[PDB]
RNA sequence: GGGAACUUUAAGGAUACUGCCAGUGACAAACUGGAGGAAGGCGGGGACGACGUCAAGUCAUCAUGGCCCUUACGGCCAGGGCUACACACGUGCUACAAUGGUCGGUACAAAGGGUUGCUACACAGCGAUGUGAUGCUAAUCUCAAAAAGCCGAUCGUAGUCCGGAUUGGAGUCUGCAACUCGACUCCAUGAAGUCGGAAUCGCUAGUAAUCGCGGAUCAGAAUGCCGCGGUGAAUACGUUCCCG
């Protein structure tokens, strides 16, 4: 019953989904049976900047930043399955959790 | 109906009625009400005379309308004989709990006075 | 800002730090039910005779970069003319135009 | 709109009688998308009016309606046949506020019941309308 | 106003101040920035010579004036008329 | 049997309908217990009113999000898209009653600047 | 327990091109109408601002030529002020009520925030709130009650059971500290106001109107600003007149 459940969370969904793609096909090398990925909800942030020096209250630049997550979990792990996805690499702007 | 005083209506259900005297409100004529064991929507006019010296009764337990404004009148004269700050503002008629003064005092002020 | 508006506020931020754990400790002693009505009274005595700029109520959030005390942002830690400038050349990861 | 001719918007008949005209109405009594008040106050003066005289509502308020559509304004004009029923619409509103009854549906049933046998305010606006028009 | 169960506020300099003289009987004034500090019934009988951003003003404290601040007694704008 | 999925302002409706004698039940509850003014109910009404099969079906229905008007036109969307769904030889009449069509009217966004998605402050030239 | 159907979540795709049918323009560009389709002629909205104009705005975000001060025009501190008040103007909020006020019962959202934070639940208080305690680093727990709406009762046109300014008294919380100068709660008080002159403003559809919800700043302090959804209209004959 040792399931393993790995969080990815990024700014780049293009990042994000890469690297669950690369971890599902890790998983599924070495032969595990996997669920997802499953695509969390987004959050979003917004921002309302003023663009001019002084005085114009109307003139401003609108932001946004995402925050995207994916949720795998991994079942039935086979003794390669955790040593793999250590050895995995850690690709930059990409967070990620295990749990065990 | 007299009472305290004054002759509040007789038509009114009694929980608006009994607004009618200076000091009462709302939640104290539903106190009073309740403290007697009237209802709130029987009219003034249908009571009878020991139920209004009932009601007269609570009435007199609440300073209402002489009392009351005395009271009100020695508490502002205390602060204008003081001299505090809330004092000054009582005496120059002026808004005493901190409001704007550049525009919009005009309860306090009076109609606009012309230069 | 002026630079000694600058040095004023790293001072405050320097007193903070260094006050916050017997600030800490004074108030829950003050909130501390179990103690005597006198040592509440004592540890009242004491928080109030501390160095007015222990307090963090007197901290104000500066620009990182210019030290401008209006429009903060805390998310960056920029006020607004220079996070415009760093986004919209790059420098923000993630931060992007929103339209919707 | 100078170059672009508009067309007219098609509203839904009502759910009820299936007639445009008291989907007008109802639009024109609503007040800030209230449908549901002014739909009350309607089928009320509608149900009102059919108790006193058993005759089919959507039958009476086109007779009445008709009776109080105005050929021509108020300085005289001439109007076009939208413009004559939202004129008589927009009078016989006012009337029924103007009068005493306890609710707004029961006043438009009295002031409907008024205008169909001509004792009724609207009348008399019209009756104003055209004692105006003749002067030109 | 502050809450009842932390009782009044008192700045320490001036409350040492009052008891010095209360604990003595000296008559001169005693004076003080603390426009805050809240008179409490030690005061009464004292001269406090409060700042009001310019001037310190001088303020026999009686016995109505308990439960006031100081600096309501020592207004700090000047208004004369228009 | 057959199901329906209607959608009008944020409302989404997931309708079952099968062969019965005109049962209805709206999230566990009466049409009467569920909307409270009856033009919902009617609006509810109208695709098998047209069809005079009001007591030839039994309907089962949950609806989300949104508010009474547009659960109503939801509901009765998804009505419409089972019925086709049972009976494809139905759509043209039910397309010139003009249920098939999902209205696609939605909330505009407030702009910067402005009170609301159209609404401008007050001007003055002086 | 279970299922992978449906809603949804969120990545990748398909679809609309006058494509088909019927007339016109010119023998064109174009224009008119119809079927199918979720959608038909740019389907809706956002972002994106040509060559240039105004010695337009910003030396107080920042940088920078020149000029000026150097026991002071630099730096540190406590208190005060930026909150004043015979007046005038701009932008708003709340009302003048019955399509409403109050009371009782009962429905339906979207988006966003939460670890020096949001807090289930229990006890205490009329209440702001306090104490104990539980889950949550969140599609998991929480802010949270949506409100207008529907049903019933009452009020019956009164300056009122409309309105909620002002003032008296008593409190809670943040904060070293609410006098000048905070927000909120309770009792009492109950102002102007009965729809607003000359004139003037916004808006062409899920718009106006109306109803509630969230966030940035932030110890505390929005009727402002930036967003979210609920209910949901009226009218456009036309280019004389007014403006650019």
């Amino acid at each position: 019953n040792q399931r393993i459940r790995i969080r990815l969370k990024s700014f780049d969904h293009r990042l994000i989904d890469q690297s669950a793609q690369e971890i599902v096909e890790t998983a599924k090398r070495t032969g595990a049976q996997v669920c997802g990925p499953i695509p969390m909800p987004t959050r979003i942030e917004r921002f309302n900047v003023l663009t001019s020096p002084h005085v114009n209250k109307d003139a401003r630049d609108q932001y946004e930043i995402r925050t995207y997550k994916r949720l795998i979990d991994i079942v039935q792990p086979t003794d390669k399955t955790v040593d793999a996805l250590m050895k995995l690499d850690l690709a930059a702007g990409v967070d990620v959790q295990i749990a065990l | 109906a007299r009472i305290a005083g004054v002759n509040i209506p007789d038509n009114k259900h009694a929980v608006i009625s009994l607004t009618y005297i200076f000091g009462i409100g709302r939640h104290t004529a539903k106190n009073i009400l309740a403290a007697v064991g009237i209802t709130e929507t029987t009219k003034i006019r249908e009571l009878d005379d020991a139920q209004l010296d009932a009601i007269r009764a609570e009435v007199a337990k609440v300073p209402t309308e002489g009392d009351l404004r005395r009271e009100i009148s020695m508490n502002i004269k205390r602060l204008m004989d003081l001299g505090c700050y809330r004092g000054l503002r009582h005496r120059r008629s002026l808004p005493v709990r901190g409001q704007r003064t550049k525009t919009n005092a005009r309860t306090r002020k009076g109609p606009r006075k012309p230069i | 800002a002026k630079k000694g508006m600058i040095n004023r506020e790293l001072k405050r931020e320097k007193t903070v730090a260094k006050y916050a754990a017997k600030r800490a400790e004074l108030k829950a002693t003050i909130a501390n039910v179990n103690a005597s009505d006198e040592e509440r009274f004592e540890a009242m005595l004491k928080l109030q005779a501390l160095p007015r700029n222990a307090s963090p109520v007197r901290l104000r959030n500066r620009c990182g970069l210019t030290g401008r005390p209006h429009g903060y942002f805390r998310k960056f830690g920029l006020s607004r003319n220079k996070l415009r400038d760093t986004v919209m050349q790059g420098d923000v990861p993630g931060v992007v135009k929103a339209s919707w | 709109p100078r170059r672009r001719v508009v067309a007219a918007r098609e509203i839904l008949p009502d759910p009820k009688f299936s007639s445009q005209t008291i989907a007008k109405f109802m639009n024109h009594v609503m007040q800030d998308g209230k449908k549901s008040i002014a739909e009350s106050i309607v089928y009320g003066a509608l149900e009102r009016v059919q108790e006193k005289n058993k005759v089919d509502p959507v039958e009476f308020f086109e007779t009445t309606l008709e009776k109080v559509r105005p050929m021509v304004e108020v300085v005289p004009m001439e109007v076009r046949p939208s413009r004559r029923t939202a004129l008589a619409m927009r009078w016989l509103v006012d009337a029924a506020a103007k009068r005493s009854e306890k609710t707004m549906a029961l006043r438009l049933a009295g002031e409907l019941l008024d205008a169909a046998e001509g004792k009724g305010a609207a009348i008399k606006k019209r009756e104003d309308v055209h004692r105006m028009a003749e002067a030109n | 106003p502050r809450s009842l169960k932390k009782g009044p506020f008192v700045d320490a300099h001036l409350f040492a101040k009052v008891e010095a003289a209360v604990a003595s009987n000296s008559r001169k004034p005693i004076k003080t920035w603390s426009r805050r500090s809240m008179i409490l019934p030690d005061f009464v009988g004292l001269t406090i010579s409060v700042h009001n951003g310019r001037n310190h003003v001088p303020v026999i404290v009686t016995e109505h004036m308990v439960g006031h601040k100081l600096g309501e007694f020592a207004p700090t704008r000047t208004y004369r008329g228009h | 049997t057959n199901y329906g999925t209607g959608r009008r302002k944020t409302a989404t409706a997931r309708v079952f309908l099968s062969a019965g004698t005109g049962k209805l039940v709206i999230n566990n509850r009466t049409l009467e217990q569920y909307f409270g003014r009856e033009t919902a109910r009617m609006v509810v009404r109208q695709p098998l009113e047209l069809l005079e099969a009001t007591e030839k079906y039994d309907l089962y229905i949950t609806v989300k999000g949104g508010g009474i008007g547009g659960q109503a036109g939801a509901i009765r969307h998804g009505i419409t898209r089972a019925l086709i769904a049972a009976d494809e030889t139905l759509k043209p009449v039910l397309r010139q009653a003009g249920f098939v069509t999902r209205d696609a009217r939605e909330v505009e966004r407030k702009k910067l600047g402005l009170r609301k998605a159209r609404k401008r402050p007050q001007f003055s030239k002086r």
